[PDB]
RNA sequence: GGGGGG
RNA sequence: CCCCC
C-alpha cells in the first residue's frame, strides 16, 4: 500500500475497510510495515527525501534488483538485504485510492516513488472504493449489506467474524440488530452522512448530505420543501447539471453514507479571506461570491454572515447581488444620491424592483415575449441574438467611473465612514471583477438547485427572471475556485480564533 | 582656467603640454566641489534674453528665454493635492496628480504625532521629493552636470551659449549649491528651503538637453524652445503634463510628410541589399488626411503656444524627407527629458494595474466536458470573437501534441528556474528555519526549490500556494507610466508553466511571431525596409492600450480553450505531481457521469484555468496591505506575451477565414506580433485594403481591447523603432545616459566605464553627429569617474601613499582613531580610459616624437585586445620597422602616464573582491552540496556532466566556466554585494602584498609578449582612388539614417565596405538561439583539436538539433577564420555595415610575398578591415598598401 | 580641401 | 413535460456542435 | 517577476 | 550591462 494500514488503521476505519484477524496474505502485509519503517528512516538522512527514487522503485516494486562508493550505496544495500529475505514470487505492488483525502495524507517519501512506478489505482464511487478489487478483497473483510427483506439470521447466509463485516442498511438502530440476531460477534461499519435519492424532472437524482440520518428528519416519501433549509447548507448533488430537482421532488431511498471531505483547494481560498479578517495589517477584508441566479445564495449568506459575526465579533456587512440593481433604479435621476451604508441596505429588500429587470422587460416586450412557453420555444440562435442586446445595457454601466456608474457605487459604499469593516458582496458574472472591489478572494458557490427549474418555479418575475439567468450564466464561466456551501461552514470550524 | 581657453579646445589634439594641462583641469573638477560651484556660476558669464541663429535645417529662428514665475515663487504646499478616501483605506478615486506637484520645499512639514494616518502620509511625501528624485548613472549629480557643460565649452570654444543661462538662472542661490545628495543616507538634502521641490530633476533635464546639443539633434536656438517647454510643464505637475502631451507632440509628422509630396528613397530587396532608388509620391490616403483635422484643434490646446508654432513651422518649410526627419528628431528631444519616472508606489498603482472593461463583453465557451467539481476540461465556442480565433488555432492542436511528448518536462522545469535567480520568493515564514544559514540564500529561486524538496511531489503543495498573496514589484522605465509587475512563488508560478510550454511550441509553426528571434543588426528590421519600398501598400502599426487591464477574466479563456485541446491529445504520463489515471467525468447531453482516462498535463492545464486569482497584494507604509482588484492579466504567470502572441495572431488570421465565409478575398501580406505590439502589411488597391483594415480594427474592439488605429502609406513602427520609405529613423531620447533605476552607484570602474561604452555605441545610428558624442563621453569619463572609494585599514594605510604618489595622485585622509578603517580616494590619470581592460574608450590623436599625430579614432573602432595597439602606435610603427626594433619606447609613455595607467590595471581590484567573498561567505561542503545532491533527485537522472566536462580539460584543454552543471551555481547565487561586510579587512589583507609590490615596483616597465608582435602592421596611403560600389548612388540622397547623411563619414563607411552578409547573420543568430561566450570558447576546439568537439556536445548536454547548429555555425563562419588576435565589435555598435571582414579585402592591396604557403591568408583582412574602421575620418578615396614588420613574419611562421 | 569636399568630388566623377 | 435539453446550458452545448443557421 | 538578442 | 514587450 501507500499509506500503511498497520501503523494506523483509523484512516481505513473511515472508509469502513477492516483488517482481517490473524496464508500468503497475512505474511505479506507485515512485510509492507517493515518497508515503511525503512523508507521513513532513509527520509531524515537528506532533508526528508530519498536519493535515487528510480533505484528504490526497481527494488521494492519490481524486485529484480540486488545490490552489493559505500557512502552513496549504503542506504540501498540496507534495503537489499531486507527485501531479498522475503523470497517473494515477484515484486510488491503500490496501491492508491482515487479519493483526494487519501492523497493528502500520503507521506512525502511515497510520492517520490510513485512517478517511477505504475501504481494500481482503485476507483471510488462516492468517496468509497469498490470492494470487488483484488487487493482489498484479500486483506480486508468484505462488507455485507442488510436491508429490509435481506435481514435474517447468520445461519441463513454463511458468515464468520473472520471473513465478513456487516453493513446495516435496514435503518433500525444498530444496537437492536447487534443484540437481537446475534451480530455482536461482527463489527459494524459506521457512516456519519446520508445518500438520498430524489425523483427529478428529467430523471432520478441522487444527493449527498454531511449530516447523520438521526439529525436529518427526512424519511422515505418526504417533501423536498420540508427541511429544505438544512439540505441547502450540507447537501451536494452528484449528477450532471442541469439536474431534475424541483420544489415538488420526493424522496425514494435513504441510506447511511460516508461524509464528504471538504475540498483541499476550496478551504485554501477561504482561509486566505479569514487571514485578512483577523490581522490588523489589512483595513478592509472583502469576500466576493458569484453564483448563477436563482441558487438562493442570499438565503445562505444571511446565516453565514451571522456565523462569522459570532467568531471575530466584528459587525459583518452584507450586500445582495441585486443591491446595486435596485439602487440604480431609484437614484438614476437624482444628481447626488446618498451612499451611506444603511441607506443601501434599506433598498436591498426584495419588494423593490431592480433597474436591470426593468430594461429586460422592455427588451422582451420589444419582441413581444411575456410567456415562459414562448421563450422555451425559441431557437438558441434567437436567444443569443437578444442576449447581445442585454450585453449593451450592461457595458453602459461598467464602461467608466461616473457618479451613477457601478464602479463608483461600490467605491463609495466600501469607503464610507459607517460601513462595516468586513463585507460580503455578491455578483452575477466574472466581468464585474473590475467593479466590486478590492479583493484577493473570489469564489463560485454551487448550491443544490436546478436554477433554470427554480426560475420556472417562481411565479412573480416569470420570464424576466429566467431571461436574466441565462444572460448572467452566459457571462459566467467557472474560472474561479468552486465552493459548496458546507465547505464555508467547515472553513470556520477549522480556523483557530484569538 | 578655463576649459574653453585650453590648447586642447582649439586644436582638439593631445600634446606633451595640452594633455598634461587637460588632466590638471578635469581632476580639479572631480576632486573639489568649491571649484565646481565657481565653474557653474562664474561671474564672467553673461545672461541672455533674446537670441537668434539657425534651426536644425538652416532656416533662421528667433527665440527668447522665458522662465515662468511659478518656479521662482513656488506655492506653499497644499494638503488637498493628494486627497484620501473617507475611510482612508486608500487615495481618493479620481485624483489629478500621480506625480510631484511643484511647491516650495519649506512649506512641507508634519506637526501630527507619530503613528497616525496623516503622519504616515507626510512621511511618505518627505520620502518622495528627497529619495525618488535622485537617479544618477555616475557619482554626484553635480559632477554629471559638469561633464556635459564642460563638453559644450570645449566644442564651441565659447562661454556664451544659451543653455548656460538656464543653469545660472535656476540654480544660483547663495554661495553654495541649493542641494546636495549624500551617498551615506541616499537622500537629496536641501541647503536652501526656498527652492522649488521639482528642481533637482531639472538638473537631469539639462544633462539630457546638453547631450542633444553635442549630439546635433538640437542646436543652440532649438535648445531655447525645448527648455521653455519643460519649465512650462513644471506647473503644476512636471510629469503629469509630460505624460499627457507626449502623445500629441510626437505624432504630427504624418501631416508634415504629406506636404513633401514627391520624394526619392532607396528600394530594398528581399535579401537586405539595396537595388535602387525610386521616385514615389508620399501623398496619404484620403481617410488618413481626414484625421489631420481632429489633430489640429487638439494641437492648438494642450501644446505650449510657442512650441506649437514650431510644429506649424515644420509642416510649412520642410521640402524633402530628410528635413522632416530632422524636424521630427528635434521634436523628440523637446517632448522628453529621458529621465526615469518615479512616484510613491501606491500613487501610480491606481491607473496602471486597475482592470478596465471597454466596449463589448467577452462571452463563455460552451462546456463539452467537465470535472466532478464542474470545472471545465474541453470546451468550444458557439459564436463570438472566441469562435473566430478558434477557427484558426484549432488546426495547430494535433501537431503540437507530437512535440509536447518529446520534452521531458521535469528536466525542463528545473532548467527553467535556473535561467533567472534570485526570483524574490517570499521569505522564510517561521522557526527554525533549518537552515540555519539558508536565510542568507532566502531570496532565490533554485535555493527555494532545493529547500522544498520532499514537498515537490505532494499535491498539497499547490493549495499551500493559494494562501500566499502575490507581491507587486514596480519596474520603472523611461518616458512611460510606472509599471506594476507581479512576482510569483515557485509553486504559484509552476501552475502556469505547463500552459506556457504549449504556448511557445507554436512559434516554430508560423512566421507571425515578431518575437521569433532578433539579431541586433539591421537584419532585425530588415523585412520592414522591404515592405515600405513596395507599391500599392497600406501599412498599419496597431499599438494596443492596456493589455494588463484590457484582459478581463473571460478573455483569458480564449487562450485556455487552445491549451485544453492541445493538452487533451498530449500523452505525458506523470508530469508531477500528477498521474495519468482514470476519472469520473460529466459530459454534455449524458445524464450521469462517465469514465474517461486522463493524462497528467491535462489535469494540470485544467486545474490552473479552474483556479484564477490575479489580484496583486502590496504592503505599503501608509494604508497597510492594499490589494488591486481582480481581472488583471498578472504579467506574468509563467511567461507572457506568449499568452498575448497566441491570442492576437489567432484573432487576426482567424478574421481572414471569417472573411472567407463572407466571400471577400482578404488582401494581406505578413503580420508580426511581439506582442503586445502588432504590425500589419496590406497590399492591394487603396479602396479594398481600407475595408479589410477597418475589419481588423473592429474585431479587436469586439474582443474588449481599445486601440489607437494608425494607418499610413509610407511609414510604420515596431518595437518603438520606426521605418519610413526604407529609411531607418532613430530614437535619441530613449537612451538615458545620466539616470538609472537601481541607484546602484559604486566606485568599481570596469563595471561602470565598460558599461558606458555599451551606451555610446548604442547611440551610433540614433544620432546625427557621432563626433560630438566622443567629446561628450570623454568628459563624462574624465570627470564623473576619476575616484576610487576603497576602504583601507589603519595599519597599512600609511604604507600605500609612500610609493604610488610617484605616478598617480590620490587622496590622503587623516587617520581616524575612532574606528578601524581609514578611507582613501584613488584618483587616476586620464590614460586609464584608453588602456586595454581599462575604459577602452576611443582616443583622440596623440603626438609622436616625430611630431606627426596618430590616427583619429572613430566610433567604429573595435575594443578588446585590439586597444593595446594604441601603445605601439605612439612609438611610430613606421619608424619601428625601418630600424627593425621591437623596442617599446618606454620614455615617451611616461609623459602621458600610460606607465601609471597600467599600474591600476595590475591590481585586479575587481578580481580580489570576488575571491575574498568566495572563501568565507559560501560554506560549501555539507551545507551547499546537500542541496545540490538533493536537487539532482528531481531532474530526470542524471547529469554527471562534470565527468564528461573535465574529460575535455586533461589533456585536453582548459575551458571556462559555466555552460553546464548549475549545481555550482547556487554558490554564486549569494553575491553578498550589499554590503561588503567585514570581509573587506581580509580583501585588503591580501593587498598587503599588493603594497609590497609597489615597493617592489621600483622602476616600472610595461610587459611585452612574443604574441604581441602582431600590432606591428601599419598601412601607408597609396595614390590610386578606389572605384566605389553602386550602393552609394542610391543612398546619396534621402539618407537612411541620421549619421549616414550624404558625405558624412558614417555614410562613406557603408559606401566602401557595403552591407551585412545574408547567410552569415542568419547563421550567427542560431548560436544565440540555444543560449536564450559559448561560441568562442568552443570554437578553438573546431580549429586546433577538432576531435574534442564531440565531447564538447556531451559536456554541454546539447541536443541533436543543438549539436548540428554549432557544427553548421562553423561553416559560413570559418571563412573569416579564428582570432589569434581578437577584437570586439558590438552588433549594436555596427548596424548596417558588413560584419564579415572579407568585405574589406577589396580596397587594400598586399604584396604576394608576405603569405605563408598554405596558412593564414585570411588573417591580413582582419588587419585591414579593423584598420579602415578605426579611421574613417581621415579616409578619402585612397587605396592602401600595407607594410609588415620583419619580425612579424618570423612570428607567424613559428 | 576639406575631407567632405574631396569625398563629394570623388563621388560625382565616378557617377557623373 | 420538459427535457434535460431545453435548459439553456444544454441548448448552448448543442449549439456548440450542430450549429444551425 | 519572466521572455527576446551582445 | 544594454535593447524590448
Ligand atoms: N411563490 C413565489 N415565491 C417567490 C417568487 N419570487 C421570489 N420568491 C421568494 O423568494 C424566496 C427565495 O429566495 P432566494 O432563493 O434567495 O432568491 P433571491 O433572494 O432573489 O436570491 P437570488 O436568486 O440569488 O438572486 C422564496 O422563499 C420565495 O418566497 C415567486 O415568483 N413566487
Ligand atoms: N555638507 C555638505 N555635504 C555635501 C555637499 N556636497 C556633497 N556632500 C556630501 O556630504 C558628505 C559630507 O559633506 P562634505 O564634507 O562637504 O563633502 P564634499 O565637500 O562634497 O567633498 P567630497 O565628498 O569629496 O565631494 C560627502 O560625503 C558628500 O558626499 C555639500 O555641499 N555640503
Ligand atoms: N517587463 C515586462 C512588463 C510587462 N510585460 C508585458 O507588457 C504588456 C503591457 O504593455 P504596456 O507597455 O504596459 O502597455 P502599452 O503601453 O499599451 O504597450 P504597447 O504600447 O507596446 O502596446 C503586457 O501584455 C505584459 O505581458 C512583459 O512581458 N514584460
Amino acid at each position: 500500500f501507500a499509506i500503511d494500514p498497520l501503523k494506523h488503521s483509523k484512516l481505513y476505519e473511515e472508509y469502513g475497510l477492516y483488517l482481517r484477524p490473524h496464508a500468503p496474505t497475512i505474511r505479506s502485509i507485515k512485510y509492507a510495515s517493515l518497508i515503511h519503517s525503512m523508507l521513513a528512516k532513509h527520509a531524515a538522512r537528506h532533508n526528508g527525501t530519498l536519493i535515487n527514487p528510480r533505484m528504490y522503485a526497481d527494488m521494492i516494486t519490481l524486485g529484480n534488483t540486488k545490490v552489493t562508493d559505500i557512502v552513496t550505496y549504503k542506504a540501498l544495500t540496507e534495503m537489499s538485504t531486507l527485501i531479498e529475505s522475503f523470497r517473494l514470487p515477484s515484486g510488491l505492488a503500490l496501491i492508491i485510492f482515487d479519493d483526494e483525502k487519501y492523497q493528502s495524507l500520503i507521506p512525502n517519501y511515497i510520492n517520490q516513488l510513485i512517478a517511477y512506478t505504475q501504481p494500481h489505482i482503485i476507483p471510488t464511487w462516492q468517496g468509497i472504493a469498490d470492494f470487488s478489487d483484488t487487493y482489498l478483497r484479500s486483506y480486508f473483510k468484505r462488507p455485507f449489506e442488510l436491508t429490509a427483506s435481506n435481514l435474517a439470521a447468520p445461519q441463513k447466509y454463511n458468515l464468520s467474524p473472520m471473513t465478513r463485516s456487516i453493513f446495516n442498511n435496514t435503518g433500525r438502530e444498530d444496537a437492536v440488530i447487534r443484540k437481537l440476531y446475534g451480530y455482536g460477534e461482527y463489527v459494524f461499519i459506521r457512516y456519519e452522512g446520508c445518500l438520498i435519492t430524489w425523483t427529478g424532472i428529467y430523471g432520478e437524482v441522487t444527493m449527498m448530505v454531511n449530516l447523520s440520518k438521526r439529525d436529518l428528519g427526512l424519511d422515505v416519501g418526504d417533501d423536498y420543501l420540508k427541511e429544505y433549509k438544512k439540505l441547502l447548507f450540507y447537501g451536494v448533488i452528484t449528477d450532471a447539471i442541469p439536474s431534475g430537482i424541483s420544489a415538488r421532488s420526493t424522496i425514494m431511498k435513504i441510506s447511511p453514507h460516508k461524509m464528504m471531505n471538504p475540498s483541499g483547494g476550496a478551504l485554501a481560498v477561504l482561509s486566505k479571506f479569514l487571514e485578512a479578517v483577523v490581522s490588523t495589517n489589512v483595513i478592509n477584508a472583502t469576500l466576493v461570491v458569484y453564483a448563477e441566479k436563482g441558487a438562493g445564495k442570499t438565503s445562505f449568506l444571511s446565516t453565514y454572515a451571522e456565523q462569522l459575526s459570532l467568531a471575530s465579533g466584528q459587525v459583518v456587512g452584507h450586500l445582495s447581488s441585486d443591491a446595486y440593481g435596485r439602487w440604480l433604479a431609484k437614484n438614476k435621476d437624482v444628481e447626488e444620491p446618498s451612499f451611506a451604508y444603511d441607506y443601501v441596505l434599506s433598498l436591498d429588500t426584495d419588494d423593490n424592483e431592480s433597474y436591470y429587470e426593468q430594461k429586460a422587460s422592455e427588451l422582451l416586450i420589444s419582441h413581444g415575449i411575456s410567456e415562459v412557453a414562448q421563450y422555451e420555444l425559441l431557437s438558441v440562435r434567437k436567444k443569443i441574438k437578444m442576449m447581445d442586446e442585454m450585453n449593451e445595457v450592461l457595458i453602459a454601466q461598467l464602461e467608466n467611473a461616473d457618479t451613477h456608474s457601478e464602479r463608483n457605487f461600490y467605491y463609495m459604499v466600501s469607503t464610507g465612514k459607517t460601513t462595516p469593516r468586513t463585507l460580503i458582496v455578491e455578483g452575477h458574472f466574472n466581468a464585474q471583477d473590475a467593479t466590486i472591489a478590492r479583493t484577493d478572494t473570489t469564489v463560485l458557490l454551487r448550491t443544490i438547485n436546478d436554477t433554470t427549474q427554480a426560475m420556472r418555479d417562481r411565479q412573480r418575475g416569470g420570464v424576466v427572471q429566467l431571461f436574466l439567468r441565462d444572460t448572467y450564466y452566459r457571462l459566467l464561466p467557472a474560472l474561479h475556485t468552486t465552493v459548496y456551501p458546507f465547505e464555508m461552514l467547515e472553513s470556520i470550524r477549522r480556523w483557530k480564533w484569538v | 582656467t578655463k576649459l574653453h581657453n585650453t590648447i586642447f579646445s582649439e586644436t582638439r589634439k593631445f600634446t606633451r603640454e595640452s594633455f598634461k594641462e587637460i588632466e590638471h583641469l578635469t581632476a580639479r573638477l572631480a576632486n573639489d566641489r568649491v571649484a565646481r560651484h565657481d565653474f557653474l556660476f562664474n561671474t564672467s558669464i553673461v545672461l541672455i534674453s533674446d537670441y537668434s541663429g539657425e534651426d536644425s535645417n538652416g532656416n533662421q529662428l528667433q527665440a527668447t528665454i522665458t522662465i515662468p514665475n511659478e518656479i521662482i515663487n513656488p506655492k506653499e504646499y497644499d494638503p488637498s493635492d493628494y486627497p484620501l478616501a473617507e475611510d482612508e483605506s486608500f487615495f481618493k478615486q479620481g485624483h489629478k496628480y500621480d506625480y510631484l506637484v511643484t511647491f516650495r520645499a519649506g512649506s512641507l512639514t508634519n506637526t501630527y504625532e507619530p503613528k497616525t494616518k496623516m503622519y504616515k502620509l507626510h512621511a511618505a511625501l518627505d520620502k518622495l521629493m528627497h529619495v525618488k528624485q535622485r537617479k544618477s548613472r555616475f557619482a554626484d549629480l553635480w559632477r554629471e552636470l559638469c561633464a556635459v557643460i564642460a563638453s559644450l565649452d570645449v566644442w564651441y570654444q565659447t562661454t556664451n551659449y544659451p543653455l548656460r543661462t538656464y543653469v545660472k538662472l535656476l540654480f544660483h542661490k547663495g554661495d553654495e549649491f541649493p542641494f546636495y545628495e549624500s551617498p551615506s543616507q541616499d537622500r537629496i538634502i536641501f541647503n536652501d528651503k526656498s527652492v522649488a521641490s521639482i528642481l533637482p530633476t531639472f538638473v537631469y533635464t539639462c544633462c539630457q538637453v546638453g547631450t542633444a546639443i553635442m549630439s546635433g539633434i538640437l542646436t543652440h536656438v532649438e535648445s531655447i524652445v525645448a527648455m521653455n517647454h519643460f519649465l512650462h510643464c513644471a506647473k503644476d505637475s512636471y510629469i503629469d503634463e509630460k505624460l499627457k502631451i507626449k502623445g500629441i507632440g510626437r505624432s504630427w509628422y504624418q501631416e508634415a510628410l504629406h506636404n513633401v509630396c514627391q520624394a526619392t528613397v532607396p528600394v530594398w530587396s528581399q535579401f537586405n541589399e539595396v537595388i535602387g532608388h525610386r521616385t514615389k509620391s508620399t501623398s496619404e490616403p484620403h481617410f488618413v488626411s481626414s484625421t489631420f483635422i481632429s489633430l489640429r484643434a487638439k494641437r492648438a490646446e494642450l501644446l505650449y503656444p510657442e512650441f506649437n508654432a514650431y510644429i506649424n513651422r515644420a509642416i510649412q518649410l520642410s521640402k524633402t524627407q530628410n528635413d522632416v526627419a530632422n524636424y521630427y528628431a528635434a521634436c523628440r528631444a523637446m517632448t522628453n527629458d529621458g529621465t526615469f519616472l518615479a512616484t510613491l508606489t501606491e500613487l501610480s498603482l491606481d491607473a496602471a494595474v486597475f482592470p478596465r472593461i471597454e466596449q463589448h463583453l467577452v462571452t463563455r465557451p460552451a462546456v463539452l466536458m467537465s470535472n466532478t467539481r464542474h470545472e471545465s476540461l474541453k470546451q468550444k465556442y458557439t459564436n463570438g470573437v472566441g469562435s473566430i480565433a478558434q477557427s484558426y488555432l484549432s488546426s495547430f492542436t494535433d501537431e503540437i501534441a507530437k512535440r509536447v511528448n518529446g520534452r521531458h518536462h521535469d528536466e525542463a522545469w528545473l532548467n527553467f528556474l535556473t535561467t533567472s535567480s534570485p526570483g524574490r520568493k517570499l521569505t522564510e515564514i517561521e522557526k527554525l528555519e533549518v537552515g540555519g544559514d539558508v536565510a542568507a540564500w532566502s531570496n532565490s529561486r533554485i535555493v527555494m526549490q532545493a529547500v522544498f524538496a520532499r514537498e515537490y511531489r505532494t499535491p498539497e503543495r499547490i493549495f499551500k500556494s493559494l494562501k500566499a498573496p502575490i507581491k507587486l514589484v514596480e519596474r520603472q522605465q523611461s518616458d512611460r507610466r510606472q509599471r506594476a509587475i507581479s512576482g510569483l512563488d515557485n509553486d504559484r508560478l509552476f501552475l502556469s508553466f505547463m500552459p506556457y510550454t504549449i504556448g511557445k511550441q507554436i512559434y516554430e509553426l508560423n512566421d507571425n511571431a515578431a518575437q521569433g528571434k532578433q539579431a541586433g543588426n539591421a537584419f532585425d528590421i530588415g523585412e520592414m525596409l522591404y515592405w515600405t519600398s513596395q507599391r500599392n501598400v497600406l501599412l498599419s502599426s496597431i499599438d494596443v492600450a492596456g493589455m494588463d487591464a484590457s484582459v478581463t477574466t473571460n478573455t483569458k479563456d480564449i487562450y485556455n480553450t487552445f491549451v485544453l485541446d492541445v493538452a487533451s491529445k498530449c500523452t505525458v504520463p506523470r508530469f508531477g505531481p500528477y498521474y495519468a489515471k482514470n476519472m469520473e467525468v460529466f459530459e454534455a447531453g449524458n445524464r450521469q457521469s462517465q469514465v474517461r482516462y486522463v493524462n497528467a498535463a491535462w489535469q494540470a492545464c485544467a486545474l490552473e484555468a479552474a483556479n484564477s486569482q490575479t489580484s496583486t497584494s502590496y504592503e505599503s507604509e501608509i494604508f497597510g496591505q492594499v490589494k488591486n482588484a481582480e481581472g488583471t492579466y498578472p504579467s506574468g504567470r509563467a511567461d507572457t506575451s506568449t499568452h498575448h502572441t497566441v491570442l492576437l495572431q489567432g484573432l487576426v488570421r482567424g478574421n481572414e477565414l471569417k472573411r472567407a465565409s463572407d466571400g471577400k478575398n482578404s488582401c494581406l501580406a505578413t503580420i508580426k506580433i511581439l506582442g503586445d505590439d502588432i504590425m500589419e502589411i496590406f497590399q492591394g488597391s487603396e479602396s479594398d485594403t481600407y475595408d479589410h483594415a477597418v475589419s481588423n480594427a473592429s474585431i479587436l474592439n469586439e474582443s474588449g481591447f481599445a486601440t489607437t488605429a494608425e494607418l499610413s502609406q509610407n511609414s510604420i513602427v515596431l518595437l518603438q523603432q520606426l521605418v519610413v520609405n526604407g529609411t531607418f529613423w532613430g530614437f535619441a531620447d530613449r537612451i538615458s545616459l545620466w539616470t538609472r533605476e537601481d541607484t546602484k552607484d559604486i566606485g568599481r570602474l570596469n563595471l561602470a566605464m565598460m558599461e558606458l561604452n555599451a551606451l555610446i555605441d548604442d547611440l551610433v545610428f540614433r544620432v546625427r553627429r557621432p563626433e560630438g558624442l566622443k567629446m561628450l563621453g570623454f568628459f563624462c569619463g574624465a570627470i564623473c569617474l576619476r575616484r576610487f572609494t576603497l576602504s583601507v585599514d589603519n595599519k597599512l594605510y600609511d604604507s600605500t601613499y609612500n610609493n604610488l604618489s610617484k605616478y598617480m595622485t590620490l587622496t590622503k585622509y587623516d587617520k581616524n582613531p575612532d574606528s578601524d578603517s581609514t578611507l582613501m580616494s584613488l584618483i587616476l590619470p586620464l590614460a586609464w580610459l584608453f588602456m586595454p581592460r581599462g575604459g577602452e574608450y576611443p582616443a583622440y590623436p596623440f603626438e609622436r616624437r616625430d611630431g606627426t599625430f596618430t590616427e583619429d579614432e572613430s566610433m567604429f573602432t573595435a575594443r578588446g585586445a585590439y586597444k593595446r595597439r594604441l601603445l605601439y602606435d605612439v612609438s611610430n610603427i613606421g619608424e619601428m620597422i625601418q630600424q627593425n626594433s621591437m623596442a617599446l619606447d618606454d620614455d615617451l609613455l611616461h609623459e602621458y602616464g600610460f606607465t601609471g595607467a597600467l599600474l591600476l590595471i595590475d591590481l585586479n581590484i575587481l578580481d580580489l573582491i570576488d575571491e575574498v567573498k568566495k572563501e568565507d561567505i559560501s560554506p560549501v561542503k555539507v551545507s551547499e552540496l546537500a542541496t545540490s545532491l538533493e536537487q539532482l533527485g528531481k531532474l530526470g537522472e542524471r547529469e554527471k556532466s562534470r565527468r564528461a566536462a573535465s574529460d575535455l580539460k586533461i589533456r585536453g584543454h582548459a575551458l571556462s566556466n559555466d555552460i553546464v552543471y548549475g549545481y555550482g551555481l547556487q554558490e554564486k547565487i549569494q553575491k553578498s554585494a550589499m554590503a561588503t561586510k567585514e570581509t573587506t579587512v581580509q580583501s585588503k589583507r591580501v593587498s598587503s602584498r599588493l603594497h609590497d609590490v609597489i615597493v617592489a615596483k621600483r622602476d616600472y616597465k610595461i610587459s611585452t609578449i612574443p604574441a604581441d608582435a602582431l600590432h606591428l602592421h601599419e598601412f601607408e596611403v597609396e595614390d590610386v582612388t578606389v572605384d566605389l560600389l553602386p550602393h552609394a548612388k542610391h543612398t546619396s540622397y534621402s539618407s537612411l539614417a541620421y549619421n549616414m547623411s550624404f558625405g558624412s563619414d558614417g555614410w562613406f563607411a557603408f559606401a566602401l565596405l557595403g552591407g551585412l552578409d545574408r547567410s552569415a547573420n542568419l547563421l550567427r543568430l542560431d548560436v544565440a538561439s540555444i543560449r536564450g561566450p559559448v561560441f568562442k570558447q568552443g570554437y578553438k576546439i573546431y580549429k586546433s583539436d577538432a576531435t574534442l568537439l564531440n565531447d564538447f556536445f556531451t559536456a554541454i548536454s546539447a541536443g541533436p538539433k543543438e549539436q548540428g547548429i554549432l557544427l553548421r555555425a562553423f561553416a559560413y563562419y570559418s571563412l573569416y577564420g579564428n582570432v589569434e588576435y581578437h577584437y570586439v565589435l558590438s552588433p549594436r555598435q555596427l548596424f548596417f555595415l558588413s560584419d564579415n571582414p572579407v568585405s574589406a579585402e577589396r580596397l587594400v592591396r598586399i604584396p604576394p610575398k608576405y603569405y605563408v604557403s598554405t596558412q593564414c591568408r585570411a588573417l591580413y583582412n582582419i588587419f585591414s578591415y579593423l584598420h579602415i574602421l578605426r579611421s574613417i575620418a581621415n579616409n578619402r578615396g585612397k587605396r592602401l598598401k600595407m607594410v609588415l614588420h620583419p619580425g612579424l613574419i618570423a612570428y607567424v611562421r613559428g | 580641401p576639406t575631407v567632405v569636399q574631396s569625398r563629394t568630388d570623388v563621388f560625382n566623377e565616378q557617377f557623373a | 413535460v420538459q427535457s434535460r435539453t431545453d435548459v439553456f446550458n444544454e441548448q448552448f452545448a448543442n449549439e456548440a456542435l450542430h450549429p444551425m443557421t
